[PDB]
């Protein structure tokens, strides 16, 4: 992990969420790897079945 | 530890693998030793040795079937304890260096009997098809004699344990129950299988982060051929093996001599350079063939430099006119500068006319000067402040006029190069006699005079008003000229100036605001002089010196073009 | 160097194809000059419309038909003029000097010329040379008249490869990075297609590629780099294979656009498979240049070592007398390139070069082959012999430099070099020099016995392969085994390997009799390897009756008869070393205790006498904590020596 902190001093890239399209090259395997993960779990929420209400509480 | 995706060159260091567990076949002593059995009369007949399983690791390269990685092997404990290690091991190939094409391999070498120790074989893949190196994660494998591999079921469960290491969304109570999952992974020991001709091993190589891999980058620089390649081939043809040196002669010697008669600044070809390399005899014979042959070869290794520098003092002394060709910065060779300085040791009156180019040489005189500067600083670390350069120093100390010329030449170079300012002091230290230094200070007052002219150019007034003011300033300057003693003249170093006529002076109407004054010399004759400030005259000055030198070249032809230098 | 027999014919063929295509484009008449065709790293000829002092190539038609500008005639030309100009240019390319002169034109007007310089080639050229329009040059007809039936197809595939090169050859016009991209891509595609392209003309089953792994899969596909060899230059070229296209692709591979460039240069080194003396020299010369070239990636050294290994696999006698001193200087250049950036691993290259030392001796044998070749003449046998002798005396210095570099890499500390010294010791047969190297390796073994004692084990195991004279050093090696008994368990197994290795070939009976007398007594350990080392005692006894009694004195087996019965004996010798390890822990505990009191109630036995007295009550309860059986009554006096050994292991600490 400390070596990962030294690698953080080297500071390569990464993203948790969606990132912009990377430049062409051998990284296309990593892009295809990004396309190898299922996505749009949240997109199914706003997609259909009308709108979404909010929580209203009481004493 | 953190997970993140990091490419090959992006990733830094070399791989390492921790290895722990196995699967007992139970067919022998638990170390896979000797193949135990009640039939052991045959075991004495088959001479079956008791082998203690140990391991070895090396990587099959790229599936290109080359060899890259390092074989490595650890110590021996009971393999009847099933040799549970979790022992880390490594080799010297980085991830940046690691080709995405690569594969791991392992050979389990036991310890059996007389000249006997067993051998088992296995292989696997380094990174993912997703480029993550073993997902930088824990795993389990299976292998037979050949063509066998690893799967994930309970190893897929273990891979989920690696998903605990792979940082799926997690919480603190989940961590305590991950201690309870240390109890669960403890419970995972229940596994059972009884295969044959093949075996299983539990091997975890969880890292912090998911690797990624690619090729290394590169640099295109200065669909084309290049310079260094031609150097490669030409240098490959440069063998010259049998050392016997013939001394042949033929009609081609004249043509070769003509080939050596080419201009100094020219760049010779390959065959011509070799023809000049075998021309060493005649090259030593002709004095004009020296510098050309010197540029016909490249000195890097001490091998060529040996015979070169050996023939440096051996060859006939070159013409001083052709000596200016090898005196350039194009050849930085120590022996070259040395021998040239020995040839330039004689300083004529034309050296004073060559002082302009000598200032250029002085500007180019610095190459790897850190050592020399440190050498001077070594002797300068004692008392507080308050090489052809030695030849230039001796020539400067010899004649006071030449020293004044060197100082005046240093005055211009002082602005461009800061080292020249201290080099002027080194020049003052180069001249022991202070007799010239007094007149040099009297001529140093001319800087204050130019400052006075600039002071006269500071205020803006009418043309006639500035003229009368220039007359008054010429009178105030005429007072100082009579007050101070005679100094060296700008026109010639030999002539000395006495005073200046105030009313005979003039003023330029140009934008540069030049000053024209007639100064009576020590020869009792008026001399008109035009000076300017706030501009660099080095261009027209060097051009004027070139005009004078060319005029000398014309005078050498015994014909005068009547050009005023 | 780039000029070759088939090369000129190839370039001329390309020019012929281009000219024929131009003739098929319904456009021609471009003036032919020697400056038209240009060459690149691909070593290919490329002609341009602008061919611009040099001797001009005249058109006979436009010349003879010219009067007052042909009565003010406009622009005119034909394919015939291009055929004659192309002819003269082709001859100029063939000889190296052209035929163009005023007297030559006058001779053309004289309808006669003296021919001095192949039959079919001369006729086909004379067809275009005699009369362009009249004699019917017919470039297409000559293209169909091409001699080689093989060469035509090979240069057809090379024409497709030339289209690939065109793909590589391809305000704003074209991008700068597009060149590098086109290069790397051209190379990768060049290899990927070089599989099947090799399969096309003159292939072999085994290779270093994937498709080559499939081809070698049929022919049985430790660690070494090997493939199909040259076999005396393709059996003296039975298929008549000469190709400079490989050298062209290598010269194009001289550049590098990625790390795929590694596989590119490797593919070039594979393309070196075709064996040609003069060509192999330049090909090998390129490799070292590549070595000293890129300090960026460490892979450069590896690829260079690969190409160098191929050069070692060339296996050809020296064509030029320069090959000796050129190799001697080649070693020095590699030595200069051996000095480089820190933390880089040159160990593999060291083991490789050391393994190639035998190939260096073979190079000396190649110098002897040059001497033998120069001895074929009269009054030049003794001269070549003396020359080879002097060159050998001069080669002694080169061998001294090599041994110096070897000792340097061995002294370097970077333990990977020590493992690289294994292959060095394997190939050391070429070096008959003194034991000084083994002494340096012995001091290295001591310094390893200090810190890297685990590696000292592996090195010592490999050190048993010495197989050298002065057997008096083997006694010191036995003492080094007693010193190997110190700590590392791997050193014990290694010493067992050395024990079997020494068991194979003996030296002195009596010394080894007492040696094995102690060692077999120390061989009673229950360790898996200790049993293996204990099994060598029977093999030792094979090499009689007096020795049988002397061995029967210390014999622990009453029922022992023979080797099988000795196996039953060892089967009855089964013991547990766990309580022995705990006993060693008690020994270290005693070392932590007070041994100061010598009271009761130095020779070899004095150590044991001092060992027993070390404890009284503690060792008793410790003896009561074990199995305490009659089979556990064994004292194992060797555990005292191993106790002082472990005391040295503890002397390596506080």
């Amino acid at each position: 992990p400390n070596h990962g902190l030294k690698d953080n001093a080297n500071v390569k890239p990464e993203r948790k969420v969606v990132v912009s399209n990377s430049y062409e090259g051998d990284v296309e395997s990593i892009e295809k790897f990004l396309s190898t993960f299922k996505i749009l779990p949240p997109l199914r929420d706003y997609k259909e079945f009308g709108p979404i209400q909010e929580i209203v509480r009481s004493p | 530890n953190n997970i993140t995706f990091c490419v090959s060159q992006d990733l830094d260091v070399p791989l390492k693998v921790k290895i722990k567990s196995l699967e007992g076949h139970k067919p022998l002593l638990k170390p896979s030793q000797k193949i135990l059995n009640p039939e052991l009369m045959l075991i004495g007949s088959n001479v079956f040795p008791s082998s203690d399983l140990i391991v070895s690791l090396q990587v099959f390269d790229k599936e290109r079937n080359r060899n890259l990685t390092l074989p490595i092997y650890t110590p021996y404990i009971p393999f009847r304890n099933s040799r549970t290690w979790d022992y880390w091991l490594t080799l010297p190939i980085r991830i940046k260096q690691l080709t995405f094409s690569s594969h791991l391999r392992i050979i389990l070498w036991e310890y059996n009997g007389s000249k006997q120790i067993p051998f088992f074989n296995l292989e696997t893949s380094i990174f993912n098809l997703k480029d993550c190196t073993l997902k930088r994660g824990f795993e389990s494998l299976k292998f037979r004699y050949d063509v066998i591999d690893h799967c994930e079921v309970v190893t897929d469960n273990k891979d989920q344990e690696n998903l605990n290491k792979y940082f799926q969304g997690e919480f603190t109570r989940l961590p305590w129950l991950d201690e309870i999952t240390i109890s669960k992974l403890r419970k995972q020991r229940e596994n059972r299988t009884w295969p044959q001709g093949t075996f299983v091993l539990n091997l975890e190589f969880p890292m912090l982060e998911l690797p990624v891999v690619f090729i290394e980058r590169e640099i295109m620089n200065t669909n084309d051929p290049i310079e260094e390649k031609y150097r490669r081939l030409e240098r490959a043809s440069k063998n010259a093996n049998l050392d016997k040196q013939v001394k042949p002669d033929i009609k081609k010697r004249d043509y070769l001599n003509k080939i050596i008669n080419y201009p100094p600044g020219t760049k010779l070809t390959a065959h011509e350079k070799g023809s000049i390399w075998k021309y060493r005899y005649y090259l030593m014979n002709n004095k004009k063939a020296l510098t050309k042959l010197l540029q016909s070869t490249n000195l890097r290794e001490e091998s060529e430099r040996v015979e070169v520098l050996e023939l440096m003092d051996s060859w006939a002394e070159i013409d001083i006119d052709d000596a200016l060709e090898l005196l350039g910065s194009t050849f930085k060779n120590l022996s070259v500068r040395s021998y040239a300085v020995n040839r330039l040791k004689k300083a004529s009156d034309k050296e004073l006319e060559l002082y302009l180019l000598q200032l250029v040489e002085a500007v180019c005189f610095e190459n790897l000067s850190t050592f020399s500067d440190k050498s001077n600083s070594e002797f300068t670390i004692v008392d507080a402040v308050s090489p052809l350069a030695e030849f230039l120093i001796r020539r400067a100390l010899v004649n006071p006029r030449l020293g004044s010329f060197f100082y005046w030449y240093l005055k211009s170079e002082s602005e461009d190069k800061p080292y020249l300012d201290q080099i002027l002091s080194s020049f003052w230290s180069r001249l022991d006699k202070k007799s010239r230094n007094i007149l040099n200070d009297q001529v140093r007052l001319i800087n204050v005079l130019r400052e006075c002219c600039e002071t006269i150019k500071r205020l803006k007034d009418t043309t006639a008003k500035k003229m009368e003011l220039l007359v008054h300033l010429l009178e105030t300057k005429v007072r100082p000229l009579v007050k101070v003693r005679p100094i060296a003249l700008p026109l010639d170093p030999d002539v000395l100036i006495c005073d200046v006529c105030p009313e005979t002076s003039k003023v330029f109407k140009s934008s540069l605001s030049p000053l024209k004054i007639t100064f009576k010399t020590t020869l009792n004759q008026p001399y008109h002089l035009m000076f300017k400030v706030g501009d660099d005259l080095r261009q027209d000055q060097l051009v004027v010196q070139i005009i004078s030198l060319m005029n000398e070249l014309l005078k050498n032809e015994n014909v005068d073009l009547k050009l005023t230098p | 160097y780039l000029q070759d027999i088939e090369l000129k014919f190839i370039a001329f063929q390309l020019l012929n194809a281009l000219k024929d295509i131009h003739n098929l484009n319904i456009v021609h008449g471009d003036i032919k000059t020697e400056n038209i065709l240009v060459t690149s790293w691909n070593w290919c000829i490329l002609t341009d419309f602008a061919a611009f002092t040099c001797y001009l190539a005249p058109e006979r038609f436009n010349s003879k038909l010219y009067q007052d500008g042909k009565s003010n005639n406009g622009r005119l030309t034909k394919e015939m003029d291009i055929f004659s100009l192309g002819c003269v240019i082709a001859e100029i390319f063939a000889e190296g000097r052209p035929i163009f002169n005023l007297s030559q034109l006058f001779k053309y007007k004289s309808n006669s010329y003296d021919v001095n310089r192949s039959t079919d080639l001369r006729n086909l050229v004379l067809d275009m040379i005699q009369l362009d329009p009249s004699k019917r040059l017919s470039c297409d007809e000559l293209l169909n008249k091409y001699r080689g039936i093989f060469f035509p197809d090979y240069f057809y595939t090379f024409i497709y490869d030339y289209f690939r090169n065109l793909v590589t050859m391809t305000n704003t016009c074209t991008n700068s990075t597009l060149e590098d991209n086109v290069k790397l891509l051209d190379e990768t595609t060049e290899k990927i297609y070089r599989d099947f392209s090799q399969i096309c003309h003159c292939l072999d089953f085994p290779l270093i590629k994937d498709g080559g792994e499939i081809g070698s899969d049929p022919p049985i596909l430790l660690v070494l780099q090997q493939f199909t060899k040259v076999s005396e230059k393709i059996k003296s070229v039975k298929e008549e294979c000469a190709l400079l296209f490989i050298s062209y692709l290598s010269h194009s591979i001289r550049s590098i656009v990625s790390t795929a460039t590694k596989l590119k240069n490797l593919e070039l080194l594979a393309v070196f498979a075709q064996f040609v003396s003069d060509e192999n020299k330049i090909d090998r010369v390129v490799p070292y240049f590549v070595c000293c070239f890129e300090d960026s990636d460490q892979d450069v050294q590896a690829l260079s070592l690969l190409t160098l290994i191929q050069v070692l696999t060339s296996v050809r006698k020296l064509n030029q007398l320069n090959e000796n001193i050129f190799v001697d200087y080649l070693l020095p250049r590699l030595k200069r390139l051996l000095i480089s950036n820190r933390q880089n691993t040159n160990y593999l290259r060291i083991v490789f070069a050391n393994c190639l030392s035998d190939l260096a001796i073979i190079i000396n044998r190649f110098q002897e082959f040059t001497f033998a070749q120069h001895c074929n003449d009269n009054s030049s046998t003794k001269y070549s012999a003396k020359l080879i002798q002097s060159v050998e005396d001069l080669t002694v210095s080169f061998l001294t430099d090599n041994d110096t570099y070897v000792k340097m890499a061995l002294l370097q500390n970077r333990e990977r070099t020590n493992d690289i010294i294994l292959s060095h010791l394997i190939t050391y047969l070429n070096d008959k020099d003194p034991a000084l190297r083994v002494s340096l390796i012995q001091t290295i073994s001591g310094i390893s016995i200090l810190l890297g004692t685990v590696t000292l084990e592996q090195y010592i195991l490999p050190l048993l392969i010495q197989t050298i004279t002065d057997s008096e050093e083997l006694v010191v090696i036995s003492v080094l085994q007693s010193l190997k008994s110190l700590f590392k368990t791997g050193l014990i197994r290694k010493k067992y390997y050395i024990d079997i290795s020494k068991t194979t070939s003996p030296l002195l009976l009596h010394p080894n009799n007492w040696i094995r007398q102690f060692t077999l007594m120390i061989i009673i350990e229950i360790i898996n390897k200790l049993s293996k080392a204990e099994v060598y005692c029977i093999l030792y006894p094979i090499i009689v009756e007096f020795n049988f009694k002397s061995m029967i004195s210390c014999c622990k087996q009453p029922v022992s008869r023979s080797v099988y019965n000795l196996l039953c004996s060892w089967s009855v010798r089964a013991s547990k070393s766990l309580f022995w390890k705990k006993i060693i822990t008690n020994h270290v505990d005693s070392f932590g205790n007070n041994r100061i009191e010598f009271i009761t109630k130095s020779t070899v036995y004095s150590h044991d006498n001092k060992e027993i007295p070390l404890t009284a009550e503690d060792r008793n309860w410790i003896d009561k904590f074990h199995i305490i059986g009659l089979t556990e009554k064994d004292i194992w006096k060797i555990v005292a020596l191993r106790g002082y050994v472990i005391r040295t292991a503890r002397v390596m600490a506080a």
